[PDB]
């Protein structure tokens, strides 16, 4: 299972 | 809406708030929101520790923890 949409990556 | 999906969205909202504040150069607001995302993600890990999504929760906790440690040194 995946997160859709993705959790944002930090800068 | 299940407990998993509801918490995932909560974590997402915090993460988006943190990255936004981060890019605007507000270290404290970025940190507050990262910590709040971490706490929700830690809760998700407790609830679904043995599932396939847990590796992603755990990966993001660490990324956010590492960004906290960088931003903390400013301010």
């Amino acid at each position: 299972r995946e997160l859709l949409p993705e959790l944002p990556h930090p800068p | 809406m299940s407990a998993q999906v509801m918490l995932e969205e909560m974590a997402r909202k915090y993460a988006i708030n943190a990255v936004k504040a981060d890019k605007e150069g507000n270290a404290e607001e970025a940190i507050t929101n990262y910590k709040k995302a971490i706490e929700v993600l830690a809760q998700l890990v407790s609830l679904y520790r043995d599932g396939s999504t847990a590796a992603i929760y755990e990966q993001m906790i660490n990324e956010y923890k590492r960004r906290i440690e960088v931003l903390k040194e400013l301010i």
